[PDB]
RNA sequence: UGCGAAAGCAGUUGAAGACAAGUGGCUUGUCGUUCGUUAAAAUGGCCU
C-alpha cells in the first residue's frame, strides 16, 4: 500500500557552462515586471515580486 | 585631497574628484591637456585623463590612474614633453 | 454628506453608474457590483457648470442616458467612452427627470414641459405641456407593454396623465414637500416618497386611494423594489438600509421596516450605505471605502437577522507591514 | 557587491550577502533591480546557489 | 469648503501639492503624517493618510512619469538624511532613499528637493530625477526610481533656491535646465540633459537676500506635463 | 515525519516521500479596464 | 544583506558562587549609616500607610526617623522608665509604646506633645504593644505578668479581653492576617499559644511547641506563621497545627523576624531574621525558606526591620544592635511662537490610516577595538586591547577574536621592543588565570617565534621573558599539584 | 512671516488684484500654497493646520 | 592519498606536448594541454 513520489523542489540550476562569464542567470522578469520566472532542476518556478510568493 | 576642475568663464565647478587622503601640494599638466598629474602629502601621484574623443567632446576628465612611488611626500611636480622627451 | 451626487443600478443590479465631482467637473463612472464575474476611466463633463440632473440605464449595446442641466439628454455608451448621441430640446431649461419604455424616451423640463424622443430615430417626437401641473420634478411611465400611455408626474402631488388627450385623469394627494422617488410597483400600485420625510405611501393607480404608508426611521434617499413586489428596500439619510418584507399584505395602515442593516468597520466607525439594490433573496449594498470609490456587498437578506450590522475591514491604525521585511525591521 | 560610480570612481557597497557574487546584473528598464547569484561556499561538497534580486532603491532583497 | 476640514492637521501645513490628473490634494507638515484628500466643491473627503514615525515632512510632491503616466509616486522629505517614496496603489509600499552614492558629506538633509523629468538624449527615454539642495552650492540630482546619483551642480555662494525649466527641441525631445540662485542674487542655469554644465550665468537686478525663485507659464514642477509633447 | 510518511533527500536535492449583452459587456469591460 | 554581528564577549564556563538575582538585589542595599544610641535598640517598627518613617525604641525615648533623610524627624522622650515597644497603628495615625512600668502610652504619630491615652496595664513591665492589623480600635499588650490583654481604646479602663494561660514571660504577640479573631502569642517557655477571641480567652485553642524559648512570632500567610527562638526558626501551618520547616543557620539565638510581600524584587516574599551574633539573613519563603543573602554587623543584633511592601521611594533595611547603635542600609531610586511653529512633533499617529515605521533602533556604542576589528585594523585592535582601562574579559575577547578571525602574525608583524612590552606585560597577568592561559600561551609562542632576534638585541624584554618563565614555572607547579589532588581523591571513590 | 501675507499679481500687466484678498479672508499665516492644474483652484495652508480652498471662476 | 579516534598508522612528488625567457640546438620556467598514480604580493579590504 506504499507509494513513492517526488514532491518537493530542488536546486535552481543556472547555466553550468564554462566560458560564459556575466550572464549565467537564466531567470527572467516579466515585461509587466510583476512576476519573476526562474527555472529549477525539477520545474519552472514563477514567483511574484510584489508578494514574494510562488504563484505558479 | 579633493581635486576640482572649474570652468573659467562662468567661474564655476564642472567636476570634483575625491582623490587623495591628505593635501594635494602640487599638480601639473601636459602640453595638450590630455592629462593632469597631481600629488601631495599622502605620497601617491594621481593621473586624471581626458584623452578619449568622447572625453574631449564632453569635457569630462576621468580619474584614470594612481601610483605609489615616493617614500614620504611630493612637494614638487613638473612635466616636460617634446619630440624626444616626455 | 456624500460625494456621490447621482447613482443608479442597471436592471439585475450588475453595474452601478455614479456621478461625482472631480475638482469642479462632473464625472460619470460605471463599476461592476461584483468583481467575480477597477474600471478607472470616466466620462468627463468638460464644462465646470454643466452637471447631470438625472440618469437612466437603457436595456443590446448598453448605455446610460444622462439628463443634463442645459436641455440635453446625453446618450453615453459605457464600453466605449463617448457620448454617442446628444438629444436636445429647443430650450436651455434644466431637465428634472427622464424615463424610457422600450425605445421611447420621455422627459420633463424645468418649465414643466413634456418632451418625447425616439431612441430608434434620434428625433423629438412630441412637445407639450398640461395645465395645473407646474412644479414637476419626477415622471414615471406606467407600463402597458409597447403602449406608453399614462405618464405619472409629481410636483409634491402626483398626477396621472393620459398622453393621447394630454390631460390629467387622476390626482393623488402627494406630500408636503417635493416627491423624490416615484416608482411603479405592480400593475395597480405605485410607491412615492418625498424630500426630507421618512414616509413612503403606496397608492392605487386605478382608484386614487392610498393602500398603505411605509415608515422608515430616517429620511429616505433612494428605494429599490424587487421585481415581483414582494420586498422593498429603502436607503435612508443616516446611511442605513430598511427592508419592508411583503408590504402589500394586511402594521395595517402604516407599516414599519422589517429588517434594518447598517455597516460598521472593525473600529466602530459607521460607514453609510448609499443606493442598494434588492431582488429575489439577494441584496447588494454600496458604500464608499475611500473618499469616492464604491465598494459593494451581496447579502442573502431573507436569512439575516432583523437588526443586522455588516462588518467591514478598513484601515484605521494598522502598522505598514511590508512584504519584503519581517516584523522586526 | 560594490557599484562603481565611473564618473568619480566612487564605490557604494552592500557588504554581507551570504554568498560570493558569481553573477550580478542590472535588470529593469530604468535599472531598478539588481539580480545576483550567490554561491554560498562554506560547504565544499556542493555548489548551492542562491538567486537574489533586490530593488535598487533601498537595496533590500526583494524576492530571494 | 476648507480642504482639510474633514480631517484636521496636527501641525502647520508645510507642503501642499495637487495631483497632475486625479482630483487629489496631498498635504503634509511637521506632525510627520501626510494626507491625501479627494477635493471637490462641497465635501473634500480624506482618501488615505500615512503617518511616517520619526520623520517630519517638509516637502511632498506627486510625481507622475511621462512614459506611461501610470506610476503615481509621492516623494516626501524633511530634515532627515533620507527621503521616502510612496508608490500609489490604492498596506502601502514605500521605499526609502538614504544613499548619496559617495556624496553624503555635501548632503546632510533632504529638506529642499524638487522632482523633474529628464531625457536620456540618445534614446528617447525619460525618467524622473529628484534634486536635492545641499550645503555648499551643491545640487545633487539622483534617479527617482533607483536612487542612483546622476550628477551634481555647484553654484558659488549660499544656495537658497532653484527651479526647473524645460525647453522643447524637436518631436519628442526636450531639454532640462536647472536654475539655481545664490543668496546674493546671481543665477546659474545648468543644462543637465547632457552633463550638468553651465550654459548661462546672469545676475538679478537688485535683490540682496534671495529666498525663492520660480518659473511659470509653461510646465513647472507644480504644473507638470502629462505627455511629453505637451512640455 | 510524525504522521506516517517517510521523506527522503535525493543527492540533487529533490525531497521525495513514501507514503500510504451583459456577459459580453463584462468580458469587454474587464478587457478595456485593465 | 544583514547587519554586522556584534563582537561577542568571551564568557567562560561559570565558576561556583555566582551572583544570584536575590543577592544582587539584596547587595544593592548600601551606604550604611551608624547612629550611636544611648542604650540597646530593642524594637523597631515602620509606619504602614505612607510607609516612609520608622520608629526606633532605644531606652527611655522613641525616635521616628524619616526614610528620605535618615535623620530623626521626631522624638518621644517623656517616658519614666525604659520604653520597650513602639508600633504604629494600621492606619499609621497613632503610635503605641509599652514602657517598663507597665504603662502603655499611645500618642499620635508626628506629634510627640499630645499623649492621647495612657493605659495603665500590669504593674510588671509591658514588653510588647501592637494594635490589631485588621481592627483599628483594639490594642494588644503583653507584659511580664504572663498575661496579654486586648484593650478597646475607647474604654481604656478595664481590658476588654484578658488572654492568660502562659507559664513564663510572654514577649511576643501576632495577629493572623485574614481571620481577625485569632491572636498568636509567644512566651519564654516555648509554646506558642493562640487564642480565639470570641471564646473565653483564658485557654488557647491549641499550642505550638517550639522547644526553645521563643523570641518572636510573625504571621506570613493567613495560614502559616513563623516563630523564632533559640538558634533556629520554625514555620507552622495553622490549619493543620503542624510544623513544616525549620532553619537553624545561626550560631546564637534568633532575636527577631519580619516579612515582606509583593515589593519590587526578584524575591516575591522575604523573611529576614536577626540573631544576636551579628548576622541578619534573608530567607525566601517560596523555595523552602532557603537563605539568599546576609549582612554581618559590628555586634549582637537585637532587632531588625525593612521598609514595608508599598514603600514607593527610598527603601530601607534597618538593624538595631545590642551594642547601642543603629545601622541603616538603603537602596535608592522655548517660546510659544516657536512651539506653534514646531507644533506637530509629538503626534505618533493616532487618527491616521496607515502608520509606517522604519526608524532603526540605535544599538550600543562600539568600543574602539570592535570598530577597529570592523575596519580591519588588526594591529590597532591589539593596541586598543592593551590600554590600561580595559576589562580583562575585553582584552581576552579581542585576543580571541584576532586569533579565530585572522592572524596573530598580522596583528604582531610591525612591532619592536617598545610596542611588544604591552602584550607581554599583560601576558604576565593573564598567564595566572585559567580562562586566559591558552590564548596567552599561543600569543607568547607566536611572538617568540617571530621576534627571536629582538630577544637578542633588546635586554629589556629578555627580563620580561625571564619573568614570564618563572610565571609559567609557578603555574606548572600549580597545574601539576592540581592533578595530584585529582588523583588523591580519585583514590577515594 | 506675518498673517494674511498673500497677493495674486496678474501678469503680463504686473498689477496686483485689488479686490482679493480682503481684510476678512481667513488666509492665516500662509505657510504653503498650491494651484490646481485643471480646475483653476487655490489651496492655501496656514500655520494653524488649515488648508483653505478657493475657486477662480475664470477657469 | 588510504585506514582511522580526536592520537596515529602505510604511500608519495612521473611521462608527453606546446609556449616564454636566457645563451637550429642547450638550459631554466610556465601551461583557462594530455596521459598515468589510491594521491604571497597591481597600495589592493565590508553602505547609509
Amino acid at each position: 500500500q506504499y507509494k513513492l513520489s517526488v514532491v518537493s523542489g530542488g536546486k535552481p540550476a543556472l547555466n553550468n557552462l564554462s566560458s560564459v562569464t556575466g550572464n549565467k542567470n537564466i531567470a527572467r522578469l516579466s515585461q509587466d515586471q510583476r512576476n519573476y520566472i526562474i527555472p529549477f532542476n525539477n520545474q519552472i518556478k514563477v514567483y511574484s515580486v510584489e508578494t514574494r510568493q510562488c504563484v505558479k | 585631497g579633493s581635486i576640482k576642475f572649474w570652468d573659467f568663464q562662468f567661474a564655476t565647478l564642472n567636476q570634483s574628484f575625491k582623490a587623495h587622503d591628505a593635501d594635494v601640494l602640487c599638480l601639473t599638466t601636459d602640453t595638450d591637456n590630455n592629462y593632469v598629474f597631481s600629488a601631495g602629502v599622502d605620497r601617491k601621484i594621481f593621473q586624471f585623463s581626458q584623452n578619449t574623443n568622447k572625453s574631449q567632446k564632453n569635457n569630462r576628465w576621468v580619474n584614470s590612474s594612481n601610483r605609489l612611488l615616493h617614500g614620504n611626500d611630493i612637494r614638487a611636480i613638473c612635466a616636460y614633453q617634446s619630440k624626444g622627451a616626455d | 454628506d456624500s460625494p456621490v451626487l447621482q447613482s443608479a443600478y442597471d436592471p439585475s443590479g450588475q453595474y452601478l453608474c455614479y456621478v461625482t465631482v472631480a475638482l469642479d467637473k462632473q464625472r460619470v463612472g460605471v463599476q461592476p457590483t461584483q468583481r467575480a464575474t477597477w474600471n478607472e476611466n470616466f466620462l468627463y463633463l468638460e464644462d465646470s457648470k454643466l452637471k447631470v440632473t438625472c440618469l437612466k440605464w437603457v436595456n443590446d449595446t448598453v448605455a446610460i442616458i444622462l439628463g443634463m442641466n442645459n436641455g440635453e439628454i446625453w446618450l453615453y455608451s459605457v464600453l466605449a467612452n463617448e457620448v454617442t448621441y446628444k438629444f436636445t430640446t429647443g430650450n436651455s431649461y434644466e431637465i428634472k427627470d427622464i424615463d424610457l419604455m422600450g425605445n421611447q424616451l420621455w422627459c420633463i423640463d424645468s418649465s414643466d414641459a413634456f418632451y418625447q424622443f425616439d431612441l430608434l430615430q434620434f428625433k423629438l417626437l412630441q412637445h407639450f405641456r398640461i395645465n395645473n401641473c407646474v412644479q414637476l420634478n419626477k415622471l414615471t411611465i406606467v407600463p402597458a407593454g409597447d403602449s406608453v400611455a399614462q405618464l405619472l408626474v409629481a410636483s409634491h402631488s402626483i398626477s396621472l396623465i393620459d398622453i393621447e388627450e394630454k390631460k390629467v385623469v387622476m390626482t393623488f394627494p402627494g406630500h408636503v414637500s417635493p416627491v423624490s422617488t416615484l416608482q411603479v410597483i405592480t400593475n395597480e400600485f405605485f410607491i412615492s416618497g418625498a424630500e426630507g420625510d421618512r414616509f413612503l405611501n403606496v397608492y392605487d393607480i386605478h382608484s386614487g386611494m392610498t393602500k398603505c404608508v411605509l415608515v422608515a426611521e430616517s429620511d429616505i434617499k433612494e428605494l429599490s423594489h424587487s421585481g415581483q413586489a414582494d420586498s422593498i428596500a429603502v436607503t435612508t439619510e443616516d446611511g442605513s438600509l430598511e427592508i419592508f418584507v411583503d408590504p402589500l399584505v394586511s402594521g395595517n395602515k402604516s407599516k414599519k421596516s422589517s429588517k434594518k442593516i447598517q455597516i460598521v468597520s472593525k473600529d466602530g466607525r459607521k460607514v453609510p450605505i448609499y443606493n442598494a439594490f434588492i431582488n429575489k433573496d439577494l441584496l447588494n449594498v454600496s458604500w464608499l471605502q475611500n473618499a469616492t470609490m464604491p465598494y459593494f456587498k451581496n447579502l442573502q437578506w431573507r436569512e439575516i437577522p432583523n437588526e443586522y450590522t455588516v462588518e467591514i475591514s478598513l484601515n484605521w491604525n494598522n502598522k505598514n507591514k511590508s512584504a519584503d521585511r519581517d516584523l522586526h525591521g | 557587491m560594490s557599484l562603481w560610480q565611473l564618473e568619480t570612481n566612487s564605490q557604494q557597497f552592500l557588504p554581507r550577502l551570504n554568498g560570493i557574487i558569481i553573477d550580478c546584473q542590472v535588470l529593469g528598464p530604468q535599472g531598478n533591480y539588481y539580480s545576483l547569484i550567490l554561491q554560498m561556499t562554506e560547504n565544499n561538497s556542493n555548489s548551492d546557489y542562491q538567486f537574489l534580486l533586490l530593488n535598487a532603491s533601498d537595496l533590500t532583497s526583494k524576492l530571494s | 469648503k476648507d480642504a482639510n476640514a474633514s480631517h484636521p492637521s496636527h501641525s502647520a501645513i508645510q507642503s501642499l501639492s495637487f495631483h497632475p490628473s486625479k482630483p487629489l490634494l496631498l498635504t503634509g507638515g511637521y506632525d510627520k503624517t501626510l494626507r491625501i484628500y479627494h477635493i471637490d466643491g462641497k465635501t473634500n473627503h480624506l482618501v488615505t493618510s500615512l503617518h511616517l514615525v520619526g520623520s517630519p515632512i517638509q516637502t511632498c510632491t506627486f510625481y507622475t512619469s511621462l512614459s506611461n503616466q501610470n506610476q503615481q509616486n509621492i516623494f516626501t522629505a524633511g530634515r532627515r538624511r533620507y527621503m521616502h517614496s510612496w508608490d500609489l496603489s490604492l498596506t502601502a509600499k514605500i521605499e526609502k532613499f538614504s544613499r548619496l552614492y559617495g556624496h553624503e558629506s555635501t548632503q546632510r538633509s533632504f529638506e529642499n528637493f524638487k522632482v523633474a523629468h529628464l531625457q536620456n538624449s540618445q534614446t528617447n527615454s525619460v525618467h524622473g530625477i529628484v534634486l536635492l539642495q545641499g550645503n555648499n552650492g551643491w545640487i545633487n540630482i539622483l534617479h527617482s526610481t533607483s536612487g542612483l546619483w546622476l550628477m551634481g551642480c555647484k553654484i558659488e555662494g549660499v544656495i537658497t533656491d532653484f527651479c526647473i525649466d524645460y525647453q522643447p527641441i524637436s518631436r519628442g525631445k526636450f531639454r532640462t535646465i536647472l536654475i539655481a540662485v545664490n543668496a546674493y542674487g546671481e543665477v546659474w542655469e545648468f543644462d543637465l540633459n547632457k552633463n550638468g554644465h553651465v550654459i548661462r550665468r546672469w545676475k538679478d537686478q537688485g535683490g540682496v537676500g534671495i529666498t525663492k525663485i520660480q518659473v511659470g507659464g509653461g510646465t513647472t514642477t507644480t504644473c507638470p506635463a502629462l505627455q511629453i509633447s505637451k512640455i | 515525519n510524525y504522521d506516517t510518511d517517510f521523506i527522503f533527500l535525493d543527492i540533487e536535492s529533490t525531497l521525495g516521500v513514501v507514503g500510504t449583452n451583459s456577459d459580453i459587456f463584462a468580458e469587454q469591460l474587464h478587457k478595456l479596464s485593465s | 544583506s544583514t547587519a554586522r554581528p556584534r563582537i561577542i564577549t568571551s564568557k567562560a564556563p561559570l565558576l561556583p558562587q555566582q551572583t544570584t538575582p536575590e543577592q544582587r538585589y539584596w547587595r544593592q542595599y548600601t551606604s550604611a549609616q551608624l547612629v550611636k544610641e544611648h542604650n540597646s535598640v530593642t524594637h523597631i517598627s515602620f509606619n504602614p500607610q505612607h510607609p516612609h518613617d520608622f520608629a526606633v525604641t532605644s531606652s527611655t525615648r522613641v525616635q521616628i526617623f524619616s526614610s528620605r533623610t535618615r535623620q530623626v524627624i521626631k522624638t518621644f522622650s517623656r517616658f519614666k522608665d525604659v520604653v520597650y515597644s513602639a508600633s504604629f497603628r494600621s492606619d499609621g495615625k497613632l503610635l503605641c509604646a509599652g514602657d517598663a512600668t507597665g504603662l502603655v502610652s499611645v500618642y499620635d504619630s508626628y506629634n510627640p506633645r499630645t499623649i492621647l491615652l495612657s493605659i495603665n496595664a500590669s504593674t510588671h513591665p509591658t514588653h510588647v504593644t501592637k494594635f490589631h492589623t485588621q481592627d483599628n480600635k483594639i490594642l494588644a499588650t503583653a507584659s511580664d505578668d504572663r498575661v496579654t490583654r486586648l484593650w478597646d481604646i475607647s474604654n481604656a479602663y478595664e481590658p476588654q479581653l484578658e488572654l492568660t494561660g502562659a507559664t513564663d514571660y510572654v514577649r511576643t504577640l501576632s495577629f493572623i492576617p485574614a481571620a481577625p479573631h485569632l491572636v498568636a502569642t509567644g512566651s519564654y517557655d516555648g509554646l506558642i499559644r493562640l487564642y480565639d477571641t470570641r471564646s473565653s480567652g483564658s485557654t488557647p485553642i491549641y499550642s505550638l511547641n517550639h522547644d526553645q524559648p521563643v523570641e518572636n512570632v510573625i504571621a506570613v500567610s493567613p495560614t502559616q506563621i513563623v516563630s523564632c527562638g533559640g538558634n533556629n526558626f520554625k514555620v507552622w501551618d495553622l490549619t493543620s497545627n503542624k510544623k513544616l520547616y525549620e532553619r537553624g543557620n545561626f550560631n546564637k539565638a534568633v532575636t527577631c523576624l519580619d516579612y515582606v510581600e509583593n515589593f519590587d524584587s526578584p524575591m516575591q516574599s522575604a523573611l529576614i531574621a536577626s540573631s544576636l551574633d551579628g548576622h541578619v539573613k534573608v530567607f525566601d519563603p517560596l523555595d523552602n525558606f532557603q537563605v539568599k543573602f546576609g549582612w554581618k554587623f559590628s555586634g549582637p543584633v537585637l532587632s531588625c526591620a525593612v521598609s514595608p511592601s508599598t514603600a514607593q521611594g527610598n527603601r530601607h533595611l534597618v538593624a538595631g544592635l545590642s551594642s547601642g547603635l543603629l545601622a541603616i542600609r538603603t537602596k535608592k531610586k522655548k517660546s510659544n511662537n516657536f512651539q506653534r511653529m514646531m507644533r506637530g512633533s509629538e503626534y505618533q499617529g493616532d487618527q491616521e490610516h496607515i502608520i509606517h515605521n522604519d526608524k532603526v533602533r540605535s544599538q550600543r556604542r562600539m568600543r574602539a577595538f570592535e570598530r577597529n576589528i570592523n575596519q580591519f585594523k588588526w594591529s590597532e585592535a591589539l593596541d586598543n586591547a592593551f590600554v590600561p582601562g580595559m576589562a580583562k574579559e575585553l582584552t581576552l575577547t579581542v585576543l580571541q577574536e584576532l586569533r579565530k578571525r585572522g592572524k596573530v602574525r598580522v596583528a604582531l608583524y610591525g612591532r619592536d621592543e617598545s610596542t611588544l612590552e604591552p602584550l607581554l606585560n599583560w601576558c604576565l597577568k593573564g598567564i595566572e588565570d585559567v580562562r586566559s592561559a591558552s590564548i596567552v600561551a599561543d600569543w607568547v609562542a607566536v611572538v617568540l617565534e617571530l621576534y627571536g632576534n629582538t630577544l637578542e638585541s633588546s635586554p629589556v624584554l629578555q627580563e620580561l621573558m625571564i619573568d614570564l618563565k618563572t610565571k609559567v614555572r609557578h603555574e606548572i607547579h600549580k597545574s601539576k599539584e592540581a592533578q595530584r589532588i585529582e588523583g588523591m581523591l580519585q583514590l577515594l571513590t | 512671516a506675518v498673517k494674511d501675507a498673500l497677493r495674486l499679481v496678474h501678469l503680463p500687466s504686473c498689477s496686483v488684484f485689488s479686490n482679493w484678498p480682503t481684510s476678512g479672508t481667513p488666509l492665516g499665516k500662509v505657510t504653503s500654497v498650491a494651484f490646481s492644474p485643471s480646475g483653476g483652484l487655490l489651496a492655501v495652508g496656514n500655520e494653524q493646520g488649515k488648508v483653505r480652498l478657493w475657486k477662480l471662476n475664470h477657469y
